[PDB]
């Protein structure tokens, strides 16, 4: 598709149609000759619009923890402005002259600027989103650089304990991005990566189990192979990590 | 009474309880419980929706019944309608 995630694309996409068919009509001649109603009400709409969202994205930037969203967000408020001040103008101009050939311009680019503006805060919010998803993988990610430590069963039973609900919530957090996502070999990567972080997870356990068995008496294939299982899940979780940052 | 070689060596030695917590905490490892952590998502595609809607009721003002388009879609309506009834009868309702 033309959007990554469903959301994004339900919100542009029957936008950017209308605005499509329109430039189409004005080429065709369809619109010559022909008087504008007032458009200062319907931009009143687009202008109270175009406001609660800058309101609602300033206020993400303000509460965020996120460094990277305060920093890419931010032009994208500028961007819906300066095309909303294009869509008083075109309206104006139609206001002063109701056939005015200069304003279709002004119409179009106001309308698209709104929009391109609309889509680069979605796009920036879905980025943080994702890093949100990213911090939970690159948690199991050195939670699991940690299972070479455990050489007691007092351990082990510790360590299994507390991974439960970081994989339960990585497990959690990929089954609704999933969900969302147009891409369907993207989907299919992300299902199988988890998956497989999950059906190695007993036996990553019970490779840990021998270690610290075989490191009562009489090691290195107990050794070998809860690394193997570590390097696996790794590599299988940093697949999840380049997957979630895919946008085409 | 503890021994001092012991002591000094293991002081600063994390345990697998104190590193474990460090990771679960800067990482966010755990459930979380409350109903405001879609809310942020929500309002931002809310708003977003209503820009879209405000700027598509603005062109189709400003296209009138000049427009060529037509989206009446009686057989996905169709589909939904047959969707919900069948749901509805294996609901009991």
């Amino acid at each position: 598709p033309v959007f990554h995630t469903r959301t994004i694309e339900s919100i542009l996409e029957p936008v950017a149609q209308q605005i499509s068919h329109l430039v189409i009509m004005h080429e065709e001649g369809e619109v010559d000759g022909k008087a504008i109603p007032d458009l200062t009400a319907p931009v009143a709409a687009v202008q109270a619009a175009v406001s609660n969202l800058v309101r609602v994205g300033k206020e993400t930037v303000q509460t965020t923890e996120d460094q990277i969203l305060k920093r890419d967000m931010p032009p994208a408020f500028i961007k819906v402005e300066n095309a909303c001040t294009k869509l008083v103008q075109a309206a104006q101009m139609l206001q002063s002259d109701p056939y005015s050939v200069p304003a279709r311009d002004y119409l179009i680019d106001g309308s698209r600027g709104i929009l391109s503006g609309t889509s680069d805060l979605l796009l920036t919010f879905d980025e943080a989103e994702v890093r949100k998803i990213i911090r939970v993988c690159k948690g199991i990610l050195e939670y699991l650089t940690v299972a070479e430590v455990v050489e007691t069963m007092e351990d082990l039973v510790t360590y299994t304990k507390n991974l439960g609900p970081g994989m339960t919530k990585m497990a959690k957090m990929i089954d609704e991005r999933q969900q969302e996502l147009t891409h369907q070999e993207h989907r299919v990567m992300l299902v199988n990566s988890m998956n497989t972080v999950k059906e190695l997870l007993p036996v990553l356990i019970s490779a840990m189990k021998i270690f610290v068995t075989t490191k009562n008496s009489k090691i290195e294939e107990a050794l070998k192979n809860r690394n193997f299982t570590v390097e696996k899940m790794s590599a299988e979780i940093n697949e999840i990590i380049r997957v979630l940052q895919l946008t085409s | 009474i503890v021994d001092p070689l012991s002591f000094s060596e293991e002081r600063f030695r994390p345990s697998l309880e104190e590193r474990l917590e460090s990771i679960i905490s800067g990482a966010a490892l755990m459930a979380d419980s409350s109903c405001t952590r879609d809310d942020r998502r929500e309002r931002i595609v809310a708003e977003c929706n209503a820009v879209r809607q405000a700027l598509q009721d603005l062109l189709s003002e400003y296209m009138g019944n000049a427009g060529r388009k037509e989206r009446s879609d009686a057989l996905n309506s169709a589909i939904d309608k047959m969707t919900k009834k069948t749901r509805d009868l294996r609901r009991q309702l």
